[PDB]
């Protein structure tokens, strides 16, 4: 399983940040011109419209891969290994081979 | 091993012993901050917060 | 593939290395929100199971 | 050791807070994980259980954010239903064990310190299938053990960790009052910033009461601008500083193995 | 008293005409449901999909009394899909519902 972990996005007040392209797995990158954002007392950036908005977001490993996960595997040609109880007389053993 | 400016302190015994985050909560953040890719990250929480 | 088995892939349990292809088209944000909306195909390995 | 004095809880946009109107909870949930076979589901939501508003560790107080303040709810009043009354074992932080009946959606609730309730709903599926090969409701008095994983109670040990960072800001109109064509912004013992386009008026922070003479409300902007605490990386509350300065946080409950009837 | 007040609900029993506490409506289908409006003789509510609806409400005696009729109400929310609660990102698409207008 993956977690989608997304950070809180970058909102320049007033500004232009172009997205910095960090390779991480299915890093995805975007920034958004025209936003306005509105936290709850009211809008968190005064200028109308020349906000931005950096939002990126990327995938890694869950946290419990260790612990549940699938193995992909090759297989080659076997070694036969038995355990095989042998008798004769008074003797009865049984051995591994 | 974890680096504050240029102090280079060893993570188990922090700069500000003790009580750092009584100190100076901003800086104390920061501190911590300036060393979330170090190995030895742990020992910093590990000092930093806890204080009698 | 996006949405069948593999969609993350890595070599070893502890390796750093990692492939994945989910399929992430962040969308843009509502009007009058702060939030990042997301589209993501879901994970393959529960379709898996 | 209570690395929860860093954390402090957040205010996070809850697209169904009970009668399907939107609104900024205390209590919104931000992840749900079902990685126990068992059935427990952990559910992250935004305000820390157990570690009040003075930071003492005791238990029976639920803390959570309002305005900018820091109040602290009673424990017994969280309920968790997903569509029926589910049940709580564990809590400690961000973080509550939750046993469900199958549903559709899942909400959190704590009651305020006014009394009155504020909840969180999720879309969320959660069709538990108990390991093995038969679907049973609740264990037997005679049957196999079978290895079940399962969230315990262990509050530290390593590798699952989440990212804390500094709040953002809190833009409020609460400290903004007009004495007389005058703005007075009030700080009630919290660093304030203000950008008035007034021409003089000019922009800065403080730690005091002030005013900006020959303005109006309409015009400046404030937000309160707090360092002292830490906050959630949370995709719902907006970042402060280009490229992002993330400190960490162990998280309650990790998964181990039990025995499961 | 036939006075406005939104704390106390109406109600008769014997000849008489008693009141008792508003909080006290309970209204369920399968699980608790929510009420917006409640105005006269008419409460709004939103509810989950179930097979019975029953409202219920204490006396001045605080003994429960509650009635109960059959209702198959299994709400289709508007559009192609039919989700359980609003998502946080989507469209808008015109839905009707109750307003809380007394008026015209
Ligand atoms: C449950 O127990 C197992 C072993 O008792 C834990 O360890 C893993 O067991 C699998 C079984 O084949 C091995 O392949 C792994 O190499 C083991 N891991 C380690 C680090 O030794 C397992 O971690 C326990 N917890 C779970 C599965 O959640
Ligand atoms: C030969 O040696 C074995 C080693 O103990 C004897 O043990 C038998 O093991 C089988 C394993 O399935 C059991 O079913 C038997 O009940 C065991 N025997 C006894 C007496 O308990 C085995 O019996 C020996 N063979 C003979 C013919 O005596
Ligand atoms: C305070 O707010 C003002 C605007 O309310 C910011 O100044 C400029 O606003 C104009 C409005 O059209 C923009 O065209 C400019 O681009 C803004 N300035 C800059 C540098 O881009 C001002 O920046 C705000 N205060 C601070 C400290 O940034
Ligand atoms: C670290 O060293 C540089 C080298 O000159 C110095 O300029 C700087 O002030 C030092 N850091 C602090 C916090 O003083």
């Amino acid at each position: 399983e993956y977690k989608t972990v997304v950070p809180s996005p970058y909102v320049k007040c007033c500004g232009a940040s172009e997205c910095s392209t960090k390779e991480k797995p299915d890093y995805q990158c975007k920034v958004y011109t025209g936003v306005y954002p509105f936290m709850w007392g009211g809008a968190y950036c005064f200028c109308d419209s020349e906000n931005t908005q950096l939002s990126e977001a990327y995938v890694d490993r869950s946290d419990v891969c260790r612990h549940d996960h699938a193995s992909a595997y090759k297989a080659h040609t076997a070694s036969l290994k038995a355990k095989v109880r042998v008798m004769y007389g008074n003797v009865n053993q049984t051995v591994d081979v | 091993m974890c680096v504050l400016a240029n102090a280079t302190f060893p993570c188990f015994q922090p700069p500000c012993v003790p009580c750092c985050y009584e100190n100076n909560a901003e800086a104390t953040l920061r501190m911590l901050e300036d060393n979330v890719d170090r190995p030895g990250y742990y020992d910093l929480l590990q000092a930093a917060l806890t204080c009698r | 593939q996006p949405g069948r088995f593999g969609d993350i892939q890595s070599r070893t349990v502890e390796s750093n290395d990692l492939y994945a292809n989910t399929a992430l088209k962040l969308a843009r944000p509502s009007p009058g929100m702060v939030h990042v909306p997301y589209t993501q195909t879901p994970s393959g390995f529960k379709y898996w199971l | 050791f209570n690395v929860y004095k860093a954390t402090r809880p957040y205010i996070a946009y809850c697209a169904d807070c009970g009668a399907g109107h939107s609104c900024h909870s205390p209590v919104a949930i931000e992840a749900v994980r079902s990685e126990a076979t068992d059935g427990m589901l952990k559910i992250q939501f935004s305000a820390q259980i157990g570690i009040d508003k003075s930071d003492n560790h005791d238990y029976t107080k639920i803390r959570y954010a309002d305005g900018h303040a820091i109040e602290n709810a009673v424990r017994s009043s969280l309920k968790v239903a997903t569509s029926g009354d589910c049940f709580v074992h564990g809590t400690m932080g961000h973080f509550i064990l939750a046993k469900c009946p199958p549903g559709e959606f899942l909400q959190v609730s704590i009651q305020d310190t006014r009394n009155a309730v504020r909840a969180c709903r999720i879309q969320y599926h959660h069709d538990p299938q108990p390991v093995g090969r038969e679907k049973f409701t609740i264990r037997p008095h005679y049957g196999k053990e079978i290895p079940c994983t399962t969230y315990q109670q262990t509050t530290a040990k390593t590798v699952e960790e989440i990212d804390m960072h500094m709040p953002p800001d809190t833009p409020d109109r609460t400290l903004l009052s007009q004495q007389s064509g005058n703005v007075k912004i009030t700080v009630g013992g919290k660093k304030v910033k203000y950008n008035c386009t007034c021409g003089t008026g000019n922009v800065g922070t403080t730690n005091s009461d002030m005013t900006i003479n020959t303005c109006l409300i309409e015009q400046c902007h404030v937000s309160v601008t707090d360092h002292k605490k830490w906050q959630f990386n949370s995709p719902f509350v907006p970042r402060a500083d280009e490229p992002a300065r993330k400190g960490k946080v162990h998280i309650p409950f990790p998964l181990d193995n039990i025995t499961c009837r």
